């Protein structure tokens, strides 16, 4: 590949000028070693002061590997890079990927370093390895090849990737392969037995074309909007009924025909919260009709590709996290819950960071894009710590929730 | 003649769409013209500038200036217009090392690299934009027109290009003398080492012998400074550092500019003087712009200032960093949203100190502020030393565990230990997770009229206890809080409270321990006196009893 593809920013905007955030010494040392080798391999070059652009960089460790990896935060550049109708006017996100028994995630970011980047665009990939304590100027580099994490890299490599894979696709029409940023997602309806083989069958197939030993295995057979569930009780306190009427009133904004009249009537007078109230027949029937409404799907939900996906997350305690993905309030496209976040039982933020990564992964599989997160965390706490637990080579967008939502009760 | 390497030129362009400067040259006196001709003939002989013909259409004005005893003129070329039109650069000099992050060196010397500055050539295609004109005597001949061949003093790109050029020249010398440290800023070059002073002065000689390969003349800095070295506001002794002396003026009339430069001194001092406080003195500047307005210093501003004068009574000192030792940060609560901290490796030998002030908020609590202080110190420590310190915090381990396990947000603070130094950070109340058996149940409500601002707040209980108070100058949100407050006032030590106010639940579930609202504060004080409080929420106007009866009572 000698001939670069011309790329430009969107009209009327300059390249990114994002401040490098401070890094610990061990991450700096890791980045110096990685970049020295990259520079020896022609992938990056030192730049001069006439380049004013900057994109932040840090170092991670992919899930349970012990070698540092460089991650560039291209969020700003990606927002400023031209919209891509590269060889197509759009690559159909495979609507059948979300239905497959098993989906394996393959990092193929390394293939990008085989392709030169347009000489005129390289200055916009500028990044800085910072010094400790301002003791030296940072080490300044720009990319000479397609960088990992940049929006243009899968777009420009798409012509090569579809040709690299086609002999495998020809043999395996049952298998869905989808590319998002640096990753391939490979789904099949067969069992992990022959799935692993076909994954390594596919993997060594990449080797004959000019690779990474790692994987990650999903099962999108679960991914729905979880039902709203009401308690089944033989005795109800005033408090139980109040909580029920509150949950039902919340659900009546999602579902038509929810009624609380006969249940609210049980609460005639001014009773002690712990007092037991017998259910009448009318309240019993109303509850049953509400139960019947809630097992059917929400009316009028579908995905608008022109709109952002929004993801909300609630901390539920004891390692449990609930979340919802939607575009319009009360029209959830997906809801879910996690528990027992691996190696994190005493670190809220680590747990939250893994949930964010887990939800972003589901979002890519279902729709092919990342959601905007509403995170239950103060900005300064999140901004200080998330890079410590990040393991993905993409990064979504997020905003911070400072007022406790009452809805946490209803998802618990 | 010895071949010298050329310094690699940086390519420069003007901002897109912008042309170069076309500013008219001011008329000058005959004496100023004569002085400028003398100066530029010398600069021209040294290769700094060159004569151009009348083809160049750009121009930047040139002036002649003096000084008090300096009986001769100097040249000033005013590049303001060119700087507005020149591209942005990577400016790589904005911060300086903090002394507390430095390691002790046996020897250190300063080199003057002022001369090396104009041996840095200017990009060829860009020189045309630097043209200037010496007006002629009596304006009877064409002006003498010159352009720069080197980075001009005052041009927007000269600091970044000079610094970048020196860095690249120095890199081989630094990388292959790992027993040296070299730091550059302005036209000063600082070299430190742990070599005995014989071999240190020779590495210095090797360094000018390295710089000479680009023909850069570097003598020892004229009139050398000796311990302590005075640098960027600090004193650097060989085994300790501190700040240059801090002097707070006495005044019987303070203005808002007097005050904001008192805070600046106090802010400067707070990196080594522990316990500095500036909130009350910052409070006297919240909103004003004509900054010779006199302000009565409150007796709260005077006590703070007098407290500051007492800490400043003495010099204090910080030590340099030892990477083989642990890094520790201890925090103390000062009151009124203020926090102070010391970072150290050995007891009573601070690396540095600092302070943190509560963010502006409607409500807040001590644990949240302590958390923010931790994050600020974490980030500062990463800057300075490249690592997170181990923390010593005035909060019991069990208090923290209760806080983060029950708090609705995710939160975390890195490795830390309890230090028992009052006042300790604590949780002042915790709500029940379930309703309390045997505790009286208060159904509370409030309501106000938009127009009249007349309201009512009150409660009814399962024991038939009841209260409604009429209120003036109120709002729905205040009446909803006032009703909760009445229920807390009038109940025993354990109480169930039922509200329909999403607003009041949002405040209380945030667990404030202090507020900008006196009423919220009154609720907090009641909560503190209780043994158990369960707060339940129900939707309004939905027929749920108790809430229904109190709603009608307070809705006129
Ligand atoms: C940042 C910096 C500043 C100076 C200031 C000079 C002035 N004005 C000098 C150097 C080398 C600097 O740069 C670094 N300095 C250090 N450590 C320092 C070295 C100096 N000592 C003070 C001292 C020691 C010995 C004598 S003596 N006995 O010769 O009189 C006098 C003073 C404090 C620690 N470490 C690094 C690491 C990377 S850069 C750099
Ligand atoms: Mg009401």
């Amino acid at each position: 590949p000698i001939e670069t593809v011309p790329v430009k920013l969107k009209p009327g905007m300059d390249g990114p000028k994002v401040k490098q955030w401070p890094l610990t010494e061990e991450k700096i040392k890791a980045l110096v070693e990685i970049c020295t080798e990259m520079e020896k391999e022609g992938k990056i070059s030192k730049i001069g002061p006439e380049n004013p652009y900057n994109t932040p960089v840090f170092a991670i460790k992919k899930k349970d590997s012990t070698k540092w990896r460089k991650l560039v935060d291209f969020r700003e550049l990606n927002k400023r890079t031209q919209d891509f109708w590269e060889v197509q006017l759009g690559i159909p996100h495979p609507a059948g990927l979300k239905k497959k028994k098993s989906v394996t995630v393959l990092d193929v970011g390394d293939a990008y370093f085989s392709v030169p980047l347009d000489e005129d665009f390289r200055k916009y990939t500028a990044f800085t390895i910072p010094s400790i304590n301002n003791e030296t100027p940072g080490i300044r580099y720009q990319y000479n090849v397609l960088p990992q994490g940049w929006k243009g890299s899968p777009a420009i490599f798409q012509s090569s990737m579809t040709k690299i894979l086609e002999p495998f696709k020809k043999q395996n029409p049952d298998i869905v392969i989808y590319q998002y940023m640096d990753d391939l997602y490979v789904g099949s309806d067969l069992e992990i037995g022959q799935h692993r083989t076909k994954i390594e069958e596919l993997r060594q197939h990449l080797l004959r074309w000019g690779f990474l030993w790692m994987g990650y295995e999903l099962h999108p057979d679960k991914w729905t909007v979880q039902p709203i569930v009401l308690p089944e009780k033989d005795s109800w306190t005033v408090n139980d009924i109040q909580k029920l009427v509150g949950k039902l009133n919340w659900a009546s904004q999602i579902y038509p025909g929810i009624k609380v009249r006969q249940l609210s009537k049980l609460l005639r007078g001014t009773k002690a919260l712990t007092e037991v109230i017998p259910l009448t027949e009318e309240a019993e029937l109303e509850l049953a009709e509400n139960r019947e409404i809630l097992k059917e799907p929400v009316h009028g939900v579908y995905y608008d590709p022109s709109k952002d996906l929004i993801a909300e997350i609630q901390k539920q305690g004891q390692g449990q996290w609930t979340y919802q993905i939607y575009q319009e309030p009360f029209k959830n496209l997906k809801t879910g819950k996690y528990a027992r976040m691996r190696g994190a039982h005493t670190n809220d933020v680590k747990q939250l960071t893994e949930a964010v990564q887990k939800i972003t992964t589901e979002s890519i599989v279902i729709w092919g894009k990342t959601p905007k997160f509403k995170l239950p965390i103060q900005k300064e706490t999140w901004e200080t710590w998330w890079t410590e637990y990040w393991q993905a080579t993409w990064i979504p967008e997020w905003e911070f929730v400072n007022t406790p939502p009452l809805v946490k009760l209803w998802y618990q | 003649m010895v071949p010298i390497s050329p310094i690699e030129t940086v390519p420069v362009k003007l901002k897109p769409g912008m042309d170069g400067p076309k500013v008219k040259q001011w008329p000058l006196t005959e004496e100023k013209i004569k002085a400028l001709v003398e100066i530029c003939t010398e600069m021209e002989k040294e290769g700094k500038i060159s004569k151009i013909g009348p083809e160049n259409p750009y121009n930047t004005p040139v002036f002649a200036i003096k000084k008090k005893d300096s009986t001769k003129w100097r040249k000033l070329v005013d590049f303001r217009e060119l700087n507005k039109r020149t591209q942005d650069f990577w400016e790589v000099q904005l911060g300086i090392p903090h002394p507390a992050g430095l390691k002790k060196k046996k020897s250190a010397t300063v080199l003057d690299v002022g001369d090396a500055y104009f041996s840095v050539p200017l990009d060829e295609d860009f020189r045309k934009y630097t043209a200037f004109t010496i007006p002629s005597i009596n304006n009877e001949t064409p002006g003498i027109r010159y352009q720069y061949n080197v980075l001009p003093q005052g041009w927007k790109g000269s600091p970044a290009i000079f610094q970048s050029s020196m860095t690249k020249i120095l890199e081989p010398f630094a990388a292959q003398n790992p027993d040296i440290v070299i730091y550059q800023y302005m036209d000063d070059l600082y070299v430190g080492s742990d070599l005995e002073i014989g071999q240190h002065r020779t590495k210095i000689e090797e360094l000018r012998q390295h710089l000479l390969r680009w023909g850069l003349t570097t003598p020892d800095k004229k009139h050398q400074k000796e311990p302590p070295l005075l640098w960027m506001g600090y004193e650097l002794h060989p085994d300790k550092w501190t700040v240059q002396p801090i002097v707070l003026p006495e005044k019987d009339s303070w203005t808002v500019n007097d005050i904001q430069k008192l805070v600046g001194k106090l802010n400067w001092a707070s990196q080594i003087y522990p316990g500095i406080k500036v909130r009350q003195l910052s409070k006297l500047l919240r909103g004003t712009k004509a900054l010779t307005e006199v302000i009565p210093l409150t007796e709260e501003a005077e006590l703070e200032l007098a407290e500051n004068r007492e800490i400043l009574k003495e010099p204090v000192h910080g030590v340099y960093y030892d990477p083989s030792k642990d890094l520790i940060a201890e925090i103390q609560k000062q009151g009124q949203g203020q926090w102070t901290y010391q970072i150290y490796q050995e007891p009573f030998k601070n690396l540095k100190t600092g302070k943190y002030a509560r963010m502006r908020g409607a409500h807040t609590n001590d644990v949240k502020q302590l958390t923010e202080a931790v994050q600020k110190i974490t980030t500062e420590s990463i800057v300075i030393w490249g690592k997170t310190p181990k923390f010593k915090l005035p909060i019991q381990k069990e208090t923290w565990e209760t806080w983060w396990t029950e708090y609705w947000q995710a939160t975390w603070i890195p490795e830390w230990e309890f230090v028992n130094t009052p006042p300790l950070v604590k949780l002042w109340y915790q709500l029940e997770k379930e309703p309390i058996v045997g505790a009286e149940t208060f159904y509370v409500d409030g309501a106000a009229n938009r127009e009249t601002k007349l309201g009512k707040a009150g409660y009814v209980t399962n024991k038939g206890r009841q209260k409604v108070v009429p209120l003036t100058n109120t709002t729905n949100q205040k009446t909803e809080l006032q009703a909760i407050y009445l229920a807390l006032q009038d109940s025993g030590l354990e109480v169930n409270i039922v509200t329909d106010s999403q607003y009041a639940l949002g405040i209380i579930q945030a667990q404030p321990d202090k507020s900008e609202s006196e009423l919220v504060n009154q609720i907090i004080e009641q909560l503190i006196k209780k043994e158990k409080v369960y707060l339940a929420w129900v939707p309004a106007h939905k027929g749920i009893g108790g809430n229904e009866q109190v709603d009608k009572l307070v809705s006129a």
